[PDB]
């Protein structure tokens, strides 16, 4: 019941862009070491074998040609001691796995186990052969029934997830034949005077590895997914009454939910970071890690038994954002559960905006690969945009102990 | 009386060899979707080959090599691996075949119907029914048609079609023959970790040529080229010669073809006995009575003066060499002493296209074409060597100006042309 | 004045095509070391395919066939399984074709630096260099000759070489031309198991064929026979005729060809296709306007009389019927109305060497050669149909009675033919 | 160290027999379950490649037609209850195998080990689809010191001992570059109107088998050779002294040996047959089972502590002869081995008479199979041709403790 039948291939730009050096900025180098997982449930697949598939893939990577590019490095001023990588835009391509499934994909949604995200899209990073490793792959499905399940295996050096998906989207209306924005890419970055010695609340300065940006396990991470409806957030809602209210409750509370859930298996989830994926802080939108990153400290309440309210009102109104700390750090970072448990507010994005013809998908949720050792949740909206989606990547241990400790609160 | 100039006058016209006219060619643009640049080239064989002694070869190669950017390998070989069957290779005979002579109807308003001669080239691929009899089944052409299919010759056959179709034009008169020149590298992609097997894949690149030969009276105002001298020198009787490019197995039971390591001490020495074969055609009496006065200088005087060597920039004006690979180039420019200008075709052939086929000439011919370097009364000379080493030639003369937009395989990427090629690309 | 016969003279002999004379041919004897009995192909059958399915088709083909205890295969399809590769093929290739060529050399005193032409016809199997480039590398032939190589036209293409050193014996004048046209069968073992893919399993044999035809006018003396007509009717406009004899892979990934199950009635439609433009050519004038005077008869009484053949017995005294099969004969046999002494050359080939190669037509006219029937002045005719279905006739006149010791391949079996072929095979 | 690369081919008749009804002899039918497994050791093998090796096969082959045959059924003229068989002379063929070793080979004919001939020649039988089972077996292995070793493997159907040793001297013959001699086979074996309702008592009627004309063994059959020498022979031959000698010492002696030796680890071997290979019997030798088939009674006394001296005089002089009955009887008879064990004297048989080139073979052993659960032993000429050399096949169990007794006696 598992995919099979990887037929892996490339798609290359349709024009040569000779001899580039999109230079990585100090965020971009800042989270090297996580790798977007994002797969798009479709509900029939017909007039879609995979050419029809690959041929709108060299007119979009014309447009964003650093995706199809190989890290490369260059040398320093005077001893080697730093080496500032940069994606050099030879047109190397992006791998096209086509796989098929033989299970049916409607009892793969209504799934516990988490194997969704690990299967169905190809799970590759930039491995040992560094200077030969993609940014980009894309994971073809075809299941029993006749649906299609795109899975893209981002890296997070390039771009980050508005950045990825608004890619993917770009992609998407080429396929439907409509002309998609002209994404702009000039800006070169340039280093700044960082080297920040002050070392930030949200991060662990790893090791410095040579050619493996993939900070190994250690626990045993896995992608969970579980769906939260809109009468949930509505009981979210009629908690916080007598009192003011600064809590963003499309986010906010959701949150501070799992972040409850989490505060009765786990003893130490006392600091939390966050990276809020904001629209207003896109200055530039070319493809670049626009995130800020912040992290929540919680002196005074302990959130293992604190209402979700007030763990809410914690962590929106009162946040020290370091988000250029992260940038000016030297690099080895692992802001995805470095120190604390990770809290990633990609809601804003169009997530479902990835129409093929006419087809809207039905199930779009996202994981994440090279998570650190505290886990990571990934609230994105559903199809109708009521509800919220939680994917939550824990060590593996408090996963079916989540299923008790948060099945109360949903029922 | 009257009689006295009708025997030398309509018995030398019964003798008279009938002419060929090149009416029009179409050679085969692969499309953008199918281009392998250097880099995936190289990712796509260290990941079906752990041994880092034969992808360490294959960077020296394509480094030095000379091809570009947008070379096209078939949508079978952009797989990791290749997944090479016989489906996958017939149904891309389907697409640079029907897709160059469709180019080649549609720009000279050419009837199926009027098809009398068929000769089809193909080296390595070579189905059943022939490659022939699939133009025949598509197009539909006639019952009673002339067609052979040359199988096995090598990149050189694209010269052997155009004599065949010469030679089967003397004896049928008012006729049209077509000749396609084509490579089906889908079965010609090498398996296996041999060294010299693995020459043809860094520089086999798609390509097709459909040409349109006739011998009508009609034909001359419309027609382009007009065939003067095919010249063949086959030197396989030599057994450094044919054992030079063979299809050998290798020990793990892949084919492939397995070129020698005297490759270029070959090709210099089959293609510099058929230089001397075709002076005496092509040269002026000027240029051939000053070299055999100094040839027999070195006759009665000393074993050996210096030798002079024919200009041929004074018998030609366009030089069409086979783009095998750089180092034939570089050494026929160093011989025959040609400029840069006049091997700017067979360079900028090798690097937009690479080594495709056969049929490397005609790109090579649409690039002197497309610059508007092509007057009236031009002489083109076209050279062309392959396996068992047959080492053929031929040469044209232009009968009417070419415009510039020629809407063959240059046009989107005339205006960039040429570029400096460098020595190795730095990787 | 005298200068009126002189213009429908000379005018006239210079408007003449030249002669095309068959010097000898030496067809290839296989020795009695690499045969194979009906018994031990059963038994290999047998043997490596487990099912009681595809045993069961072949011994009831191999039982109906119409083929004996005499033919041979290659030093590879022995073993169990056979193992083909490209060395044990080539070097079937080596034995096939040089053992032809030395009978050829021989016994006509040929001289092989007088060779201008050489044409090598072999369907399946087509190395880099060709199976030409071998000859030239062998018998080390002249670096100006004009070497083809026809691979890909199916079991009919002995007759396109033919055709095609005809048309190239018009431009050149006072040359030889060399006509191979084998059928390596090593490579032409299917694997599998489908029933429409192994039928050439159990029907191609071993066999070669040298042929030498010249223009040169003092061969008119030696020479055998004189070509007269050659006639090809390429059938490959129709979809079902086309993709009859086709060569696919199947299910599991191994290559052949494949007969389907209309190949009779496509056969017999493409057959009659070329007697009707054969007709016209070759019959008496008398058999013409009675047939003409039986077509116009149709036309005004009712439309559509009793179909009135021509008869060939009295435009033919020799019927060369390619031996495809049993069941292909004597339906050919049963339209024009042939007699069993008609048909005795194609049914004794396919007994004795069975469905060798497109060369089957030259072990038939060894036969008729052999049985001391060749009186000089008779008229040959062969039929040769393959793949795409080309179906190629040609016509040969005798020169010379050929005495009885022939030194052929009929030598030592010539008092043991004919026999009885049965219908069935006693198993 | 074993054999391997086994690669299977058929060599024919040179010229077509057409269709022939070879008739088998009663005697050819009564022989029929058992095979002749004998290997030919060479010193070197040196211009002795599988191909001209295989080309006198054709020559000799049309020599003897009916051993590429067969097996078939005729129809019975009443009720088809018996069913006459008959090699049908069809040119099918005979095997032949082109294996490999990478051991040496004067250490493989020193070894005790009892598996040589299971490996050396194949081990095929007139399998369960009789109509199409090869009637014999060449086996060509090649060493890595050089040799040789051409493995026999001879139905008994067709032809006994000296009718198989004289045919592969007959090849020879034809490879080595002389004339072999007139062939016969020209008088038609026909079916003798004899019944013989009482079965001998020499032999143990199987079952009567359908398809596959081999006994199922039960027990694990295997072959041990053990070398005697002419010291031996002349050491048993001082034993009769004061007695008149009847005993041809040739092969009485040594099978008094053995019957001695195996009267000690079997308590019921009072009664014994002997397979006599006369040559003086052998009326129009052409290619027949002309042996001579006699069960022996040791006069009431057990021979468990009875002399080898006094064994040899009851085993010579007194034989009862039963081969005018064996081939008389009807259906699966089962000579070696079946209720008594076997003493088979082929000795006198040109058993190093395979002159390859000017090539005497280094060592000669045959062994049988199909033997049944009593025993055979086959006594045969040495390289020196003064002593003797027994293959003798036992149970299997029966083997090391014959090692133990049989070891002083022979030093
Ligand atoms: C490919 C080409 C650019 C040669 O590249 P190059 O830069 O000259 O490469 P070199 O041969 O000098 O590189 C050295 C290596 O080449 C290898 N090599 C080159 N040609 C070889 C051949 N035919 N077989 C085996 N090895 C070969 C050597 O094994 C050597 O090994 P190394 O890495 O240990 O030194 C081109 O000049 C050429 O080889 N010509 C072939 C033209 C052709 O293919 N003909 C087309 C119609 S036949
Ligand atoms: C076999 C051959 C003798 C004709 O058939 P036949 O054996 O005389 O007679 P049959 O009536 O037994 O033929 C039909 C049988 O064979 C099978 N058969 C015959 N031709 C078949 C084909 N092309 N594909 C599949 N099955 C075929 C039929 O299925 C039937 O077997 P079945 O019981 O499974 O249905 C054979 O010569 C033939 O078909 N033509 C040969 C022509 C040729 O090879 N041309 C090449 C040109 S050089």
């Amino acid at each position: 019941g598992a995919v099979h039948g990887h037929r892996l291939s490339t798609v290359v730009p349709s024009s040569v862009t000779g001899e580039v050096d999109y230079a990585l900025a100090d965020a971009d180098l800042a989270f090297k070491l996580h790798y977007l997982r994002g797969v798009y449930y479709y509900r029939s697949g017909d007039g879609l074998a995979t050419k029809v598939l690959k041929d709108p893939m060299f007119p979009w990577l014309d447009d964003h040609f650093p995706v199809a590019g190989r890290v490369r490095r260059a040398e320093a001023e005077g001893d080697g001691a730093p080496r500032r990588p940069y994606i050099k835009c030879n047109d190397c391509g992006v791998r096209i796995v086509e796989a098929r499934c033989d299970r049916d994909m409607a009892e793969w949604i209504r799934d516990a186990a988490p194997g969704r995200i690990r299967q169905l899209c190809y799970d590759k990073v930039l491995g040992p052969e560094l200077f030969f490793s993609p940014l980009l792959y894309v994971q073809i499905t075809n299941f029993k029934c006749g649906g299609l399940a795109l899975g893209f295996s981002w890296a997070h050096l390039i771009g980050d997830i508005p950045s990825a998906a608004t890619c993917f989207n770009k992609w998407a209306q080429i396929l439907s034949g409509k002309k998609p924005e002209a994404t702009v890419l000039t800006p070169p970055n340039q280093p700044l005077q960082g080297q920040s010695p002050a070392a930030p609340r949200s991060v662990k300065q790893v090791g410095p590895m040579e050619d493996l940006w993939l900070v190994p396990a250690g626990r045993d991470m896995a992608c969970y997914s579980f769906h939260v409806s809109d009468a949930v957030l509505k009981k979210l809602h009629q908690q916080q009454n007598g009192r003011q209210d600064a809590a963003a409750g499309t986010f906010e509370l959701v949150s501070a939910l799992v972040w409850q859930a989490v505060a009765k298996i786990r003893g130490d989830v006392d600091t939390v970071t966050v990276v809020r994926a904001d629209a207003a802080a896109r200055s530039g939108k070319s493809l670049a890690n626009e995130m800020k990153v912040g992290y929540v400290e919680s002196a005074g309440s302990s959130p293992a038994k604190t209402d979700v309210a007030e763990l809410a009102a914690l962590l929106a109104k009162n946040v020290v954002d370091e988000t250029a700390a992260v940038a000016a750090f030297q690099g080895d970072v692992l802001v995805y559960g470095g120190a604390n448990l990770t809290l990633v507010d990609m809601e804003q994005v169009d997530l479902y905006g990835l129409e093929i013809k006419g087809q809207r998908p039905v199930y779009v949720e996202y994981g994440m690969d090279g998570v650190g050792d505290e886990g990571a949740v990934l609230v994105q909206p559903d199809a109708d945009g009521r509800g919220r989606l939680v994917t939550v990547v824990l060590p593996g241990d408090e996963i079916d102990s989540l299923r008790a400790a948060l099945g109360s609160a949903l029922h | 009386s009257a009689f006295l100039v009708v025997f030398v006058g309509t018995v030398y016209v019964m003798s008279r060899p009938r002419p060929v006219y090149l009416v029009d060619y179409a050679c085969y643009k692969p499309p953008a979707s199918c281009r392998v640049p250097f880099a995936t080239f190289m990712e796509h064989t260290r990941l079906i080959s752990d041994d880092d002694k034969s992808v360490r070869f294959q960077t020296r190669i394509l480094e030095r090599s000379g091809l570009g950017e947008d070379t096209c390998l078939p949508p079978a070989n952009h797989y990791i691996p290749p997944n090479p069957s016989m489906e996958a290779s017939r149904a891309e005979a389907q697409l640079v075949i029907f897709s160059a002579i469709d180019d080649l109807v549609r720009r000279t308003g050419l009837k199926p119907k009027d098809i009398d001669i068929l000769v089809v080239n193909c080296s390595l691929f070579s189905p059943t029914p022939s490659l022939s009899a699939m133009i025949i089944n598509k197009y539909k052409l006639r019952s009673n048609i002339r067609s052979f299919n040359l199988s096995g010759m090598g990149c050189s056959a694209g010269l052997i079609s155009i004599d065949l179709a010469r030679d089967m034009l003397q004896v049928h008169p008012n006729s049209n023959a077509l000749v396609v020149s084509t490579e089906i590298i889908t079965p010609n992609f090498y398996q296996g970790s041999r060294r010299d097997m693995l020459l043809p894949n860094c520089l086999f690149r798609m390509g097709a040529a459909a040409i349109l030969l006739s011998n009508r009276r009609r034909e001359a105002r419309r027609a382009k080229y007009r065939l003067v001298h095919v010249v063949r020198t086959h030197k396989g009787a030599d057994d450094r010669a044919y054992r030079c490019v063979y299809e050998e197995e290798d020990e793990q039971g892949f084919s492939g073809i397995s070129l020698s390591k005297e490759l270029m001490a070959i090709a210099g020495d089959a293609l510099k006995s058929n230089i001397t074969t075709i002076g005496p055609l092509v040269l002026p009496m000027s240029e051939q009575l000053l070299f055999f006065f100094r040839l027999v200088g070195r006759k009665l005087v000393n074993k050996g003066w210096r030798p002079y060597i024919p200009d041929f920039k004074l018998a030609f004006e366009h030089f069409c060499i086979h783009a095998g690979g750089r180092a034939v180039i570089d050494e026929l420019q160093k011989n025959l002493q040609l400029s840069p200008r006049h091997v700017e075709a067979s360079r900028m052939t090798l690097h937009r296209f690479g080594n495709t086929s056969s049929s490397s000439l005609w790109y090579e011919l649409a690039y002197i074409e497309a610059k508007g370097r092509m007057r009236r009364g031009d002489r083109v000379w076209q050279i062309g060597f392959g396996s068992g080493f047959k080492c053929n030639s031929a040469v044209w003369k232009c009968l009417r100006s070419i415009k510039t937009p020629t809407n063959g395989p240059w046009d989107d990427c005339i205006h960039r042309y040429p570029v400096d090629v460098p020595e190795v690309v730095k990787l």
